[PDB]
């Protein structure tokens, strides 16, 4: 019933910026936080950050404190993750996620993930 | 043997009882403007505020209500304007209503009391007893009895009241005059009844 | 001069209309009956009869404090009660801690029923106090939301160390031992120290044990050991502010720590409880005194008359006249464009005594003194000619004072006088028509006549809303100790958080202290 | 700062067998460890939260246990749909950290 539809795959030359999108279906993003998770092919899953759409408060991991910015829009029921100064280390699949329980903090519902590739090509 | 001796005591005791009961009611009426977080019981209403004001006010009411029906007879031409006792009931109702109002009404403490209180007092006077000698007696007793106790409580030795301080700076004289015209009228109505 | 001419003119008019008044016995009284309703009754439905909602339910899905002064006038069809305007005094969170034991055996004593559950109370309170959000946007811990209290009222020195102070207002059975588990363990009389301050007789105010337990006394009595039950209590949290994230996190943490199987609590709606200003008997004695004074006045106004046919008829008519006049006036005050918000309950007797009955009373004397024996229109004519200008001067004298009375700046006196003038004029009209018609019909008629399994933990719809089974003075007593008033305000009650504990009977046997089978306390009258 | 380590990167097991997966936290995390299953299609699903609580819709085939720094995930009988990769995530310290991940496969020869 609850789905988090994500945008399509992206291919951008290094040094530019990418703004991935996440549309929530089945619930309103005001109720829960929205998280972004980066999964490199072998480095494993990593936590980027989260935003409270009802307040706009955001928090990021120390690695992504300056690399990534997360914004959301309640009216369109979407959340956006923006990466600045793209480099070859950013080629990974990005997952949009929320959580329901506010003590266990489990990522109950995940998006399909958007593959992001950066190269000169 | 004489009727005067066997009637004056009855009038005095009845008037004393009426005065003490009325003062007991008025004490609650004027004190209940504020209540503690825990409400008290009915029994505590007796001797609620002052230790010795009920008997003193009762005997004052008795003496005033026995003297007032005597000055006219000494002068002559007894009262005939409001012989009916329903007028006396109206008097006591207006008296308790005035006490209720002074308990829970607020006006300009300056330049308004001298108008409102005086107007209502004189209106009661000419509504209930047009006796000019009665008006003179009331004027000569009211402030004269008020001023001695006002000075006593202002001296500070027996200062049991804070908001009064200086005399002629409160609404008490009007209420005291209204009580003076209600009592005495009650006594003369009883005397003319018997 | 003009005085005698005016007197002659008004007397002639009075005589002329007296015949008309006596001419229509039925039509004029029908007119009065119709007009009494038509003038005032249809708008009498608008004022509130007195009843009103005291409990208001708000869904927990999205809650915000109501606006205080956003609208100058509140909407008519709005469901929000007149008191549900400002912020609540506090939000109350109940944590119902039910418990049960593994298969019961005979070695358990009565003191175990209290020792086993209350042992975990200190740990639960510590968890609640130290709970914090690990990922939060707003508040973090209980400190930022709890309602801080400084000290109790003077004269409550006996309750020191038994109620919280200089900290968050958190009530639990651990307050009996000051949240010191070592003290609780070393205490040799648990039931005794629990019931130390229990009154010997019934008291309206909430008992200290009731306040600390937060539970009706039937779930915490000593008699549960006979039924093999176990004492259940409640940790009470008082919130100065509302934070949905923090409350949800606390509930989730408690449910993780102590999961409650077969629990289906709805946790759907908040409950707002408004406490009225309780009026004692002290403020009531003058009210009944002036009512009985009014009754004496009306009785003395009556009984001074003699009727050709009746003995109480026109007296009852005059009483009905004044009552209907004031009832018409209190409603027509709205049409006059003046505020009808006056209390009325204490206004009524003074209003009646101000209106008076002299004008109606004096009309009867000349009418019954009329020497005409047969004709009724005649008797009306001479009686009204005799009474001419008399009722006029009486009414004018009674009304002239009221204008000066309301010429002052006092609002309440002005409202009283505005009521009084219209009451007097309506009384004048009604005595001019209805009373004269009824006395005319009376005159007309006069001449004509002459095994043993321990019960399991259940979470049915009775555990929820358990606060309404407490004493009606529970919350006011608790807040009054800290000099906080609920007279003009309201409180909000969050849904209860269930906590279930599983206990081992072997634990009681291991911790079995000597002389545990005796206690000074004994259940009185039970 | 806490690092979760799954030593067994690959765990070959047969169908219908019981499979255990263990990850070790660098420090005590107070039973705050959630398990996620990522299918080869790329979709990610939550299996177990807190430390042993089953999420809604997850079959009772999955179970978890452990305390302190050692936690485990057990599968009663390995099904074809259970052939995926599993991650364990700690939620004790705010920078949530995921495990290295382990991949299951069927026995050969
Ligand atoms: C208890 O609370 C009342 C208010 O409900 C306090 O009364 C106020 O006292 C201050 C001075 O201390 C006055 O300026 C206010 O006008 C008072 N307000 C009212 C409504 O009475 C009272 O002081 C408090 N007492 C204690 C011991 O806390
Ligand atoms: C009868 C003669 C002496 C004049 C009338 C005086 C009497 C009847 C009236 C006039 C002034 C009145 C007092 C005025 C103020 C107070 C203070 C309050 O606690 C209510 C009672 C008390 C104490 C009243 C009692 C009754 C009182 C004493
Ligand atoms: C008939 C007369 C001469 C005898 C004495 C009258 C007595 C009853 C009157 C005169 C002065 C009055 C007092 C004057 C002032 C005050 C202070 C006020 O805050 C409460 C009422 C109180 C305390 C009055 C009580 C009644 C009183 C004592
Ligand atoms: C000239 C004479 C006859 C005028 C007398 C007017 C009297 C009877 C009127 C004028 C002001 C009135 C008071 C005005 C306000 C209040 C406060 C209210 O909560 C109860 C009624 C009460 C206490 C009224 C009682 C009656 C009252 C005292």
């Amino acid at each position: 019933e609850v789905q988090l539809q994500q945008s399509g795959a992206e291919l951008v030359r290094p040094g530019a910026s990418v703004k991935l999108s996440c549309t929530a279906s089945g619930f309103k993003i005001k109720d829960d936080y929205i998280h972004w998770v980066k999964q490199r092919p072998e480095q494993g899953l990593e936590w980027i950050g989260r935003i409270d759409p009802a307040n706009g408060h955001t928090r990021y991991a120390p690695k992504f404190q300056d690399k990534a910015t997360i914004t959301a829009d309640t009216s369109s029921n979407t959340a956006y993750l923006q990466l600045s100064s793209l480099t070859s280390e950013d080629t990974a699949v990005y997952y949009c996620t929320r959580y329901n329980d506010y003590d266990a903090f489990y990522f109950d519902y995940w998006g399909q993930g958007t593959t992001l590739t950066v190269s000169s090509a | 043997v004489t009727s005067q001796s066997v009637n004056v005591v009855i009038r005095g005791v009845v008037l004393f009882f009426i005065g003490v009961f009325l003062a007991l009611v008025l004490n609650l009426l004027q004190i209940q403007r504020n209540v503690t977080l825990f409400p008290p019981d009915v029994v505590t209403s007796i001797f609620s505020s002052a230790w010795w004001v009920p008997p003193c006010c009762g005997t004052a009411s008795a003496v005033i209500g026995l003297l007032y029906p005597c000055i006219d007879r000494h002068l002559g031409e007894p009262h005939k304007f409001k012989r009916e006792w329903s007028s006396v009931m109206r008097c006591v109702a207006v008296f308790v209503g005035i006490n209720h109002a002074s308990a829970k009404v607020d006006f300009d403490n300056n330049f308004q009391f001298s108008l409102t209180l005086a107007a209502l007092s004189v209106g009661l006077w000419w509504t209930f007893d047009r006796s000019r000698s009665g008006f003179g007696l009331g004027v000569g007793i009211a402030f004269l009895a008020t001023v001695v106790t006002q000075l006593l409580v202002y001296n500070g030795v027996y200062q049991y009241t804070s908001p009064d301080f200086l005399y002629v700076r409160s609404w008490l004289p009007c209420i005291f005059f209204a009580g003076g015209i209600t009592m005495g009228n009650i006594g003369r109505q009883l005397a003319m009844y018997e | 001069t003009l005085t005698e001419r005016l007197r002659e003119k008004i007397s002639q008019a009075f005589y002329n209309h007296g015949l008309l008044c006596a001419s229509y016995p039925i039509p004029i009284i029908l007119f009065t009956g119709l007009c009494i309703l038509a003038c005032c009754y249809p708008l009498l439905k608008l004022p509130l009869p007195g009843t009103g909602p005291v409990e208001f339910s708000t869904p927990v899905k999205d809650y915000s404090p109501p606006p205080v002064d956003s609208d100058h006038k509140q909407g008519e069809p709005s469901e929000q009660p007149e008191w549900y305007v400002g912020a609540p005094v506090a939000y109350i969170q109940q944590i119902f801690v039910k418990s049960s034991v593994s298969p019961w055996h005979k070695n358990l004593l009565a003191v175990d029923v209290f020792r086993l559950p209350l042992s975990r109370a200190f740990q639960l309170v510590e968890e609640i106090r130290n709970h914090a959000l690990r990922d939060s946007s707003g508040v973090k811990s209980l400190e930022e939301v709890c309602l801080q209290v400084t000290d109790l009222l003077p004269g409550l020195r006996k309750l020191r160390n038994l109620l919280p102070e200089h900290g968050c207002l958190l009530l639990s059975p651990g307050n009996f031992w000051q949240n010191d588990w070592e003290r609780f363990h070393a205490d040799p009389d648990i039931i005794g120290t629990i019931h130390q301050h229990e009154p010997k007789t019934l008291q309206t105010s909430a008992t200290l044990k009731d306040l600390l337990f937060g539970v009706p006394g039937k779930y915490s009595g000593v008699s549960l050991y006979t039924r093999k039950r176990t004492v259940s209590y409640t940790i009470t949290l008082v919130f100065q502010r509302y934070d949905s994230r923090f409350l949800s996190s606390l509930r989730s943490r408690l449910k993780l720590l102590h999961p409650s199987p077969n629990c289906s609590l709805r946790a759907e709606n908040l409950v707002h409880v408004h406490f009225k200003e309780e009026i004692g008997i002290a403020e009531l004695i003058p009210l009944v005194t002036t009512y009985i004074i009014l009754f004496a006045y009306i009785y003395f106004s009556t009984r001074k008359i003699d009727m050709v046919k009746s003995k109480w008829g026109l007296a009852l008519a005059a009483v009905v006249t004044v009552l209907s006049s004031l009832l018409m006036s209190v409603g027509l005050c709205t049409l006059f464009g003046l505020t009808p918000t006056l209390n009325g309950g204490e206004i009524f007797p003074y209003l009646v005594v101000v209106i008076g009955l002299e004008n109606v009373l004096v009309l009867t004397k000349s009418v019954v003194s009329t020497p005409v024996d047969l004709e009724v229109k005649l008797r009306i004519a001479q009686g009204l000619s005799s009474e001419s200008w008399s009722i006029m001067k009486n009414v004018a004298t009674e009304l002239g004072i009221i204008l000066i009375g309301y010429f002052t700046l006092v609002p309440a006196i002005q409202e009283f006088c505005l009521f009084a003038v219209v009451g007097l004029v309506s009384d004048f009209f009604l005595q001019m028509f209805f009373f004269t018609t009824v006395l005319s019909i009376d005159i007309r008629r006069m001449e004509l006549a002459d095994d043993s399994r321990a019960p399991e933990v259940t979470w049915g719809p009775e555990d929820e809303e358990l606060w309404r089974r407490l004493s009606f003075r529970h919350w006011p007593t608790l807040f009054n100790y800290y000099n906080i008033t609920l007279a003009k305000r309201y409180i909000s009650l969050l849904p209860v958080i269930p906590v279930t504990l599983r206990l081992n009977p072997q634990e009681a046997l291991e911790g079995r202290q000597p002389q545990d089978g005796r206690s000074a306390w004994a259940p009185p009258e039970s | 700062d806490i690092q979760m380590t799954q030593t067994t990167s690959s765990l070959s097991a047969s169908l219908g067998d019981r499979v255990t997966i263990s990850c070790r936290a660098s420090q005590d995390i107070r039973n705050y460890l959630n398990w996620y299953q990522q299918k080869p299609d790329g979709t990610v699903k939550l299996l177990i939260y807190y430390t042993s609580r089953l999420h809604s819709g997850v079959p009772s085939r999955f179970s978890g246990s452990g305390s302190g720094t050692d936690y485990s995930l057990t599968i009663s009988n390995l099904e074809q749909e259970d052939i995926a990769t599993y991650f364990c995530q700690q939620t004790n310290t705010l920078p949530w950290t995921f495990g290295g991940g382990t991949k299951l496969e069927i026995k050969r020869t």
